[PDB]
RNA sequence: UGUACAACGGGGUAUUGUAAGCAGUAGAGUAGCGUUACGAUCUGCUGAGAUUAAGCCUUUGUUGUCUGAUUUGU
RNA sequence: GCGUUGGAUACCCACUAAUAGGGAACGGCUGGGUUUAGACCGUCGUGAGACAGGUUAGUUUUACCCUACUGAUGAAUGUUACCGCAAUAGUAAUUGAACUUAGUACGAGAGGAACAGUUCAUUCGGAUAAUUGGUUUUUGCGGCUGUCUGAUCAGGCAUUGCCGCGAAGCUACCAUCCGCUGGAUUAUGGCUGAACGCCUCUAAGUCAGAAUCCAUGCUAGAACGCGGUGAUUUC
RNA sequence: GUGAACAGCCUCUAGUUGAUAGAAUAAUGUAGAUAAGGGAAGUCGGCAAAAUAGAUCCGUAACUUCGGGAUAAGGAUUGGC
């Protein structure tokens, strides 16, 4: 028998695999997503009618806390000798 | 699945081990035979060889013609005691085991069956089918 | 010298070690390959394993002996109310791996997911993101911030949900919390959607839908200590040997002087996580359907439920999941769901499933009836009734 | 995909539940439970078991003979398939089902008339049995009583 | 489930059932050919001293006359007394078939009934005459 | 003295897994405690302020 | 101090197979004067009665409970 | 890489894709064997006895130590909690048949393929309990023998008394489901092309190609590998 | 009392209620059981288990020292009223 690992049938699968069987899977994916978007519409019309029944730079530290956190972390390991990087 | 089988067999459960005795459904002179080996059986250690319904075994006549006796022929099975899943949803048995005698291409030696057989084996060999009063 | 008759070892040795699983919640160790073109979409999704029960198809697969012909097959039935939306996390690309970068969190969670952050729930203040929801004030500088970071270095984005455990009938209040990867558009929209998803629920038929081949991940059932005829599957000693015979009669009769590792010995059975594929949805039931468990040969007004409920789970009343055959798991357990990580090219991912005819007869016992006022009916009228 | 009966006690056996035993004489016996089966193989007598419907049928505990339960049978010749006709028949089996319901009860309140009046009369004799009970009885209430007024 | 129901009413050792034995009392050529056996090595009594009621082969005539002064065997024809309880009966318990079931029970009480009532006086007294 | 000892879970207040509950052991360290409390209260000290400063067994014939 | 928790109870769902008690003119007959007495058993009230989470499902009821110990800091 | 059998008494019979050879001994239970005391027959011996021999019967009994191996906890590096990464180690699938190709290529004939497209099964592995089957201290329901509680009732005992059914749980190739696809290569077939004014698959360079290798996928997660994130104490 | 019975099982007179305990119910054991289909394919070898079993009646071969073999083998049956 060939194996699972078989040169000649995976080169027949991949043939298959690139018409009919990638062409159910792109239809599948168009209509789930469909129905994702209504999900996330349909929320919003809930949420809206009971709220009427109602009525950038990445650089520096994250936060304060971090840098304290990270500094105070580095320097330990600078004391400590326990760096990865550095000496 | 059998040279002259008609098609693939899915699987049934097995009642028939090597050194089980059923009954001759058909015609010719037999009255019991003997398993003493199964056909398409795998090889695992320890493991006996079983038939199922369906199945071709060797068997040898323990009762009967002396001209029967002595030889060593291919049989069918198309009854047995062990309960087995029909995929349409129930589970059966028979009263009792018996296979027909049989050539290699699975050809009748008998003109007859009596009693009942069963669909998969009537459905995996066409002669045994031709043979049968009754299908189930 | 050599083994006279040859025979395949007893187990396999790529499920080692056999140790009880280190979570209760089984790991998606992949997801599947992404494609930027597509619509974004979620890899995977969350629920509890409720029980199984049996169907009638009406099969349609050409060159099958059971073409155009009824089969009676084993189903799974998964609860699956929807997931709630709660956080974003953005991972980048080392030379050692992949690295987690940062975390967004959503304004509002519920108790529901706060519990899973606490071990002892009704003694605390209930303290956990009550500073975290301070910073989405005064225009929300620094959640800006950190999805600007994950947009500009994040190679993967992920999507933290939890499961709305309230809905079903377990005792357990505290909910299921995992990352989803989201497969979709670019990084830009993949973050622009979790941050519209934010406190937002996702169904599971926005996720999957019937005649998919899915993937289910889950911790097996446990079983604690196991000998090794039961754990491995050896061959029974002669009767009344000396010492027993639920045992390997020889550990090592050559050189190295050691026991080897390829040895069956006894140990833990089960709670082993596992990944099992290729299962096929045979339904995608709504839980506002009066008749989810109806088909179009089969016109009794009847949901998925059997009489009597499910044993030791309850009552369907969400949507669920039926996949034919058994997956990993007991009843009850959270199990993961997954989309497959390759598309698959048998004509079994293709055909379309039409079901005759759902099983709820109860399970308790030897059920004769699908729905109480069919046992009604036969039985006829009774002493206590007149 | 067909609902069948059981051979010993006439329950419905649904796809996949029960087993079935052939007979030589190619005669399919099925059954919708293990009790049944082991009940057949050791060849008990169904219409003396008092938890069958074919004892139920016998001894007269529930009407067997009606005009609703003529309409169900099996159908040996076929007919062409006409979507009106199966709509009225959907129909009808509903509207069948509800007046053997209603005539099932009927028979039941019939065959149990007269209960009422042999209770009666047997507390009316148990009543006239016991004097020093009901003394004890009385006793009680009035002790009770006059403790709730005092 | 116990061993004793086990392996008295295994598979392989089924005894014939009540509705046959009570369709070969029904019919006079079925009943003579039961009784009339040609010499078989096979059956104990070389076939012969055969009881249709109870299905069972005695070895001798004086064990077959034992027999039928028995419990057992007038058990046996207590139960071969009425309707032989078909598939019908319990079809039509459920409501279903019943007109078959009333039909096949009028032509048991009109025709086969006393037939085979009639052939097991012939074949009672036909025994005591020849034992 | 813990070879081939249970496990508790009442060990980890001080970070072990074998703890044991020896309760003629505790009653005869509990009359000495009693002692010395009568003893410290016969030479007038601060009952509240006295702490365990030496404890010792050795092994008797 | 609440879709709170628990112990019972209720309703389902399952299992077995028709409870105790009373009655009959059903009962091979036998004894005494069509009648009474004994009598395995049979029939009715009665799919009755019993059991049903201990690892079943559910709950507009009843009654209670919500309390101590120890340790941890950049 | 992956398998290499079931029997009968080294040879047969069969089944099978196949029933390949060998090593880790021959430099744990167990059967024949060193088999001590009993006994008989044979050969030798003057004899005690010995053997060319043959037959029958014949008590030696760890583990709680260390280590290895299988699983299971766990101190400590502010505390406590949630989500993750992946170094390393392991790794898994296999074989036969069937429809179509086709009664086609090929062939005087007799016979008679394969690729591509499909459907099942063997051995192995991992789960699972809807259903069927097994199991019953559910001592759940019912019954049976003997005896005891005056009888009825309701019960006791019979080393789980026995019989029938029996849910739940466990469980079976005796039940069901599921088990993949990218890079680099071997033999070998080539391209361009010297050595060598022919030629040459090879020297430099280069194209394909095996069940192989490394990965994808799968299992564990370094208790001294790591990241992200929540909360962080009023006597 | 049952029963052929000083058997086994249950009871009256009389006599004991002693033998470290508690909680849990993994593996492996020790002691005892049940198992679909097949029926010795297991093994050096049917080892071990299973199957048989009381009583009444029918019936019983070779061989034999005529005494036996013999409960040979093989069959029918068994409650209560
Ligand atoms: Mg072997
Ligand atoms: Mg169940
Ligand atoms: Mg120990
Ligand atoms: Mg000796
Ligand atoms: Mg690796
Ligand atoms: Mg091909
Ligand atoms: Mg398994
Ligand atoms: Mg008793
Ligand atoms: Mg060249
Ligand atoms: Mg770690
Ligand atoms: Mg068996
Ligand atoms: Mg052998
Ligand atoms: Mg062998
Ligand atoms: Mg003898
Ligand atoms: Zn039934
Ligand atoms: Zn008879």
């Amino acid at each position: 028998a060939k194996s699972l690992r078989a040169s000649s049938h995976l080169n027949a699968k991949s043939v298959k695999r690139r018409g009919v069987f990638q062409k159910a899977v792109d239809a599948r994916e168009q209509r789930i997503s469909d129905k994702l978007k209504e999900d996330l519409l349909k929320q919003k019309l809930e949420d809206l009618k009971k709220k009427e029944e109602q009525g950038i730079s990445t650089s520096g530290w994250r936060d304060g806390r971090h840098h304290t956190y990270k500094k105070a972390k580095l320097m330990k390991q600078s004391k400590k000798k326990t760096s990865f990087t550095r000496f | 699945s059998g040279n002259g089988a008609q098609g693939t067999k899915f699987r049934i459960s097995l009642g028939l081990p090597v050194g089980a005795i059923m009954n001759c459904a058909d015609n010719s002179g037999a009255r019991n035979l003997y398993i003493i080996a199964v056909k398409g059986s795998g090889s695992r250690l320890n493991r006996l060889p079983a038939a199922s319904l369906g199945d071709m075994v060797m068997a040898t006549v323990k009762k009967g013609k002396p001209e029967l006796r002595k030889k060593v022929m291919p049989a069918i099975v198309v009854r047995q005691a062990k309960s087995w899943r029909r995929r349409d949803g129930v589970f059966l048995y028979f009263e009792d085991n018996a296979g027909v005698i049989a050539n290699p291409k699975g050809e009748m030696k008998g003109s007859a069956i009596t009693g009942p057989v069963g669909k998969e084996c009537a459905d995996l060999w066409p002669r045994v089918a031709s043979n049968s009063g009754v299908v189930v | 010298s050599h083994r006279k008759y040859e025979a395949p070892r007893h187990g396999h040795l790529g499920f080692l070690p056999r140790k009880r699983a280190a979570s209760i919640r089984a790991r998606v160790k992949a997801f599947p390959k992404d494609d930027r073109s597509k619509p974004v979409a979620l890899t995977s999704f969350l629920g509890y394993k409720a029980g199984m029960t049996t169907i009638v198809r009406d099969l349609d697969r050409p060159g099958s002996k059971f073409h155009k012909r009824e089969v009676v097959e084993a189903v799974t039935v998964v609860d699956t109310p929807p997931v709630v939306v709660v956080g974003v996390v953005g991972y980048v690309e080392t030379p050692r791996g992949l690295r987690s970068l940062t975390t967004v969190w959503a304004e509002h969670l519920s108790d529901e997911v706060k519990r899973r952050f606490y071990k002892n729930w009704y003694k605390s203040k209930k303290k956990a993101f009550t500073k975290y929801s301070a910073k989405y004030a005064q225009d929300g500088a620094g959640i800006e911030r950190e999805l600007a970071r994950i947009k500009k270095y994040a190679s993967v984005v992920r999507v933290l949900v939890h499961t709305q455990i309230r809905k079903t009938p377990l005792a357990q209040k505290k909910a299921h919390l995992a990352e989803i990867q989201l497969n979709g558009g670019s990084i830009s929209e993949k973050v622009d959607w979790a941050r519209e998803h934010f406190e937002k629920t996702v169904a599971v038929d926005s996720v999957f839908e019937q005649n998919e081949m899915i993937d289910a991940i889950a911790v097996t059932k446990g079983h604690g200590f196991e000998g090794v005829t039961h754990r491995w599957g050896t061959k029974k000693l002669p009767r009344k040997t000396h010492r027993g015979l639920r045992k390997v009669a020889c550990i090592g009769a050559w050189h190295p002087a050691h026991v080897m590792w390829s040895v069956a010995r006894a140990g833990q059975r089960g709670y082993h996580s596992r990944t099992s594929i290729n299962h096929k949805i045979y339904r995608v039931g709504k839980g506002d359907d009066e008749a989810n468990g109806a088909t179009s040969f089969d016109r009794t007004k009847k949901t998925i439920t059997p009489m009597g409920g499910f044993v030791h789970y309850g009552e369907i009343k969400n949507d669920f999941i039926m996949v034919k055959g058994c997956i990993p798991g007991n009843r009850k357990r959270i199990v993961t769901l997954r989309k497959s990580l390759y598309t698959n090219t048998s004509r079994k991912a293709l055909e379309e499933v039409s079901l005759k005819w759902i099983d709820t007869a109860s399970k308790f016992g030897k059920g004769r009836f699908q729905t109480p006022a069919e046992k009604h009916a036969f039985m006829g009228t009774l002493k206590k009734d007149l | 995909m067909r609902i069948y009966q059981c051979h010993f006690c006439s329950s419905p056996c649904y796809p996949g539940h029960g087993i079935m035993f052939v007979r030589n004489d190619a005669k399919e016996f099925r059954f919708c439970r293990s009790k049944c089966h082991k009940a057949f193989k050791q060849r008990r007598n169904p219409r003396k078991l008092k938890w069958t419907k074919a004892f139920r049928k016998a001894a007269g505990k529930e009407l067997a003979v009606d005009s609703t339960l003529t309409f169900a049978q099996r159908r040996n010749v076929p007919v062409r398939y006409n979507r009106e006709l199966v709509a009225t028949t959907l129909k009808a089996m509903a509207r069948i089902e509800e007046i053997r319901q209603k005539r099932e009860r009927a028979f039941y309140k019939n065959r149990m008339r007269g209960n009422k009046e042999k209770d009666f009369l047997r507390d009316k004799k148990l009543v006239e049995s016991n004097p020093e009970l009901l003394r004890i009885r009385e006793v009680e209430i009035a002790r009770k009583l006059a403790k709730e007024q005092e | 489930m116990g061993r004793y129901s086990v392996k008295r009413y295994k598979t392989k050792r089924r005894t014939r059932d009540l509705d046959l034995i009570y369709n070969d009392l029904s019919t006079k050529e079925s009943v003579q050919k039961l009784l009339n056996q040609p010499l078989d090595e096979t059956k104990p009594g070389l076939g012969q001293h055969y009881c249709i009621h109870c299905a069972k082969y005695m070895e001798t005539a004086i064990a077959l006359k034992t027999h039928l002064k028995g419990k057992v065997h007038k058990r046996r024809v207590k139960e071969l007394r009425g309707v032989p309880y078909t598939q019908e009966v319990s079809d039509a318990a459920a409501g279903y078939n019943l007109n078959k079931f009333l039909n096949r029970v009028q032509e048991i009480t009109q025709s086969v009934g006393p037939e085979k009532e009639s052939n097991e006086a012939l074949l009672k007294e036909h025994l005591d005459s020849t034992l | 003295f813990n070879s081939s000892i249970g496990r508790t879970a009442q060990g980890k207040e001080f970070g072990v897994t074998k703890a044991r509950w020896p309760a003629k052991s505790v009653k005869f360290v509990q009359g000495l405690l009693q002692n010395a409390a009568a003893n410290a209260e016969a030479k007038g000290l601060d009952a509240t302020k006295l702490y365990v400063s030496h404890i010792q067994v050795n092994q008797a014939p």
